[PDB]
RNA sequence: GAUGGGGAAGCUCCGUUUCAAAGGCCUGAUUUUAUGCAGGCCACCAUCGAAAGGGAAUCCGGUUAAGAUUCCGGAACCUGG
RNA sequence: GCUUGUGACGGCCCGUGAAAAUCCACAGGAAGGAAUAGUUUUCAUGCCAGGUCGUACUGAUAACCGCAGCAGGUCUCCAAG
RNA sequence: UUGACAUUGUGAAGAGACAUAGUUUCUUUACUUAUUCAAUGAAGCGGAGCUGGAUCCACGUUCUAGCAUUCAAGGUCCCAUUCGGGGCUGAUCCGGGUU
């Protein structure tokens, strides 16, 4: 039988993301001596709008601790930060929206974002517009912290990985009715090759399974 | 065509005369001079805290 | 043509430091004074110094480059790489 | 006169 | 001094850029240079069998200084004087000559034969099965032997870079007490010395972190 | 789309800064061991890809069978030294 | 009034609408520099040089493609009453 | 998708076989050295401080869109004083593991 699009999506060809007008991949700082053992301050310089992407990015520049020049980098904007603040990154930062802290330091209950799976790792969940993770609790002994995913998953990470306080700006953006194949059209036009979807009951047999009748 | 011009046309006589302009310059003299004496204020104020603890 | 760069031409070609002589004749420093005295190899004043010197000036012996060129051809360097390899 | 090889010296100071 | 003022830094976290450290620990060294030191660790943690454990016992240094001494005045014919004797020979037309014994082939029939008085094997061959059998040969032939620290010094005995084996068959008469002095004491050192403890297993060392984790770990399960 | 590498019997394939010892600069009479180079500093990757994107600087008058912001006359400007 | 350039604005987005070569400026002050003599080629004037390749013409009911001097096809600028 | 074999190593405890001297077999529990994954500027890892404050900490950084770079100033031993140059410290020690 012909390839279907599922089967033809894998090649890449035209089906790679549009990633012209992207400001950069958002992640964390590097985890370093400073962030394990101490904290450091950046500053919001200014929050920009991503294409592709529903909730803005922040740009935070730090100073190097190990050379006189500055660092830039893209986090993921948490509600509420605003251009000018101060941003503290580390083990002893405090419990502030917009601070970077390991999962460990901060209480039951806490909200965090762009929490990293693994230490290290940067930043992999709860960084949609509107979305955040639960601190549950946590087990000392295996220096271990229970937390609560968006998707409503518990899940058991370690105390080192770093989260930062607060929610993902930019919620309810999908309570908005588009109206307008064409407002999909510009939708899409900034992520992938996805847009429009023929469905496979109206194709042929040889086209998709479901086709035929 | 800002190298066939003279220092005068892309400077003004003042500190970050051209880069920044009069009102950000005064405003970070201000910030200098403001949170350098919070620093000695702070520093003599955990000394005396550190002598009475 | 298109445009030259600049501190390629004039004065920055013309002369040369000391260490950039030693490097170019691959040679110590004692070995390139030697060679200078024996060759009669003098230091030279440029006009512009910090034409020269790509803006600095912080003091340098400068030399000809076509005088550490032509010291590039002598033999008693040579004798000095066989005596080396002797040691 | 002219150079056989890819190094020469032709003395000339 | 009214011009002159102290002005500390602080190297603290957030603080002022971090000064210039000896980073000789956190070097990422060239690959041949990881490869050998990586090497030599392993030969170090893992257990070694006695047949290659027993070269880690070589002489003390006063014991090979003095069979060096010994071996210095046996050290063989140069090139250069070889042709003195030639030019010597041809005139005439020349003494009994002692000299060292070299070579492994050499050196391995000299003791199957029972002509080597004394045999020096280096520790640091490689591969090691050219002379990993030289020690139970030499005692199933009842030749007294010893193991010693370079095959470069060998070499240095024998007019050449590198000697696996050196070996002395006939010696003088002016030397003959002092080479039955020094096989009496490769004797009492090395061959009695060493005797036990060569049949043991090698390599029970653990890394730095292990070993300080190990002792944690023993520390708080005898005392809380 | 090469190199360092890694696949593939192989024609060749992956990948584009990694997994590499991938290269430049400053100072020196280095307390002299006597004719052997010592002390330091900064660091990331070839090349190709637009005569509509980016980009140093020129105009007028005249002239030919057919050239023309290019020739001629006059008047300018840029770049490098 | 027409065409066009431009300025301050306003509306729109779950669309917010390139990169790099290159140039300038600032912060810093390693340093260098005058008394009978120095400094300043980012002020003016004076001196020298600018290589290689393209450049005619058509661009269409006859100069391109469609077996043709084919009612077909083929991107764009200027534009009077 | 499931099972076997090879890659495949090192200990402790409990049960077996030479008939109650340690040569092997089976479970449980450990270890790192093969192998696997990830990151970096292979920069701060592990252990200890007759180091200090109160088993834990660096009391070197949290009103502010400032600034932080020239082997680091200062302190202390020398030099042969002369334009300055060296040593210890500032900035604890050790490791045969970049994390
Ligand atoms: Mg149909
Ligand atoms: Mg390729
Ligand atoms: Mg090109
Ligand atoms: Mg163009
Ligand atoms: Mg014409
Ligand atoms: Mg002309
Ligand atoms: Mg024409
Ligand atoms: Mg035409
Ligand atoms: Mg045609
Ligand atoms: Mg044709």
């Amino acid at each position: 039988g012909r390839v279907i699009r599922n089967q033809r999506k894998g090649a890449g060809s035209i089906f790679t993301s549009h990633t012209r007008l992207r400001q950069g991949a958002a992640k964390l700082r590097t985890l370093d001596y400073a962030e394990r053992h101490g904290y450091i301050r950046g500053i919001v310089k200014q929050i920009v709008h991503d294409s592709g992407r529903g909730a803005p990015l922040a740009k935070v520049v730090f100073r190097d601790p190990y050379k006189y020049r500055l660092r830039e980098e893209i986090f993921i904007a948490n509600e509420g930060v605003h251009t000018g603040q101060f941003i503290y990154a580390g083990k002893k930062a405090s419990l502030n929206v917009g601070n970077v802290l390991p999962l460990g330091s901060v209480p039951e209950g806490t909200i965090v974002s762009n929490v990293e799976e693994k230490p290290g790792d940067r930043g992999a969940l709860a960084r949609a517009s509107g979305n955040y993770v639960i601190i549950i609790g946590h087990n000392p002994d295996e220096n271990k912290t229970r937390v609560r995913l968006p998707s409503g998953a518990k899940k058991v990470i370690s105390s080192d990985a770093r989260g930062v306080i607060g929610v993902i700006a930019g919620g309810g953006r999908v309570d908005k009715p588009l109206l307008k194949a064409g407002r999909a059209f510009h939708k899409y036009r900034l992520k992938r090759n996805s847009w429009p979807k023929t469905r496979g009951v109206a194709m042929n047999p040889v086209d998709h399974p479901h086709g035929g009748g | 065509q800002y190298a066939t011009v003279s220092k005068t046309h892309k400077t003004v006589s003042r500190a970050y005369g051209g880069s920044r302009c009069a009102n950000c310059v005064k405003e970070r003299i201000i910030r200098a001079f403001l949170i350098e004496e919070q620093k000695i204020v702070k520093k003599v104020v955990k000394e005396q805290t550190e002598a009475a603890k | 043509m298109r445009i030259k760069k600049k501190n390629t031409r004039g004065n920055a070609r013309n002369f040369i430091t000391r260490s950039q002589a030693v490097r170019k004749l691959q040679v110590s420093l004692a070995d390139f004074r030697r060679l200078c005295i024996f060759k009669g190899i003098y230091p030279r004043e440029p006009r512009n110094k910090k034409k020269a010197n790509k803006g600095s000036t912080a003091p340098t012996t400068f030399y000809y480059a076509k005088d550490i060129q032509y010291l590039m051809h002598e033999p008693v360097l040579a004798k000095f790489r066989e005596h080396k390899t002797f040691a | 006169k002219k150079s056989t090889t890819s190094w020469s010296t032709a003395s000339v100071r | 001094n009214p011009l002159t003022h102290s002005t500390p830094k602080n190297f603290g976290i957030g603080q002022a850029v971090q000064p210039k450290r000896n980073l000789s620990r956190y070097v990422k060294w060239p690959e041949y240079v990881r490869v050998q030191r990586q090497k030599k660790i392993l030969s170090i943690r893992l257990k070694v069998p006695p047949t290659i454990a027993q070269f880690q016992y070589t002489l003390d240094r006063n014991t090979a200084a003095e069979t060096f001494k010994l071996f210095n005045k046996y050290r063989p014919e140069t090139a250069a004087e070889k042709k003195e004797r030639l030019t010597k020979e041809a005139a005439a037309v020349s003494p009994k000559p002692y000299a060292v014994k070299y070579g492994l082939n050499h050196v391995v029939a000299l003791i199957e034969n029972k002509k080597a008085k004394l045999v020096l094997i280096a520790n640091d061959v490689d591969p090691i099965e050219l002379v990993v059998f030289l020690p139970a040969l030499c005692k199933k032939m009842g030749v007294p032997y010893a193991i010693v620290k370079g095959k470069a010094r060998l070499g240095t005995l024998v007019n050449q870079k590198t000697s696996a084996v050196a070996a002395l068959t006939e010696v003088r008469a002016e030397d003959e007490a002092a080479l039955a002095k020094l096989v009496s004491t490769i004797d009492a050192n090395f061959a009695d010395k060493y005797d036990e403890v060569k049949k043991h297993w090698g390599g029970g060392i653990l890394g730095n972190k292990a070993q300080a984790k190990m002792d944690k770990r023993a520390k708080n399960s005898d005392s809380a």
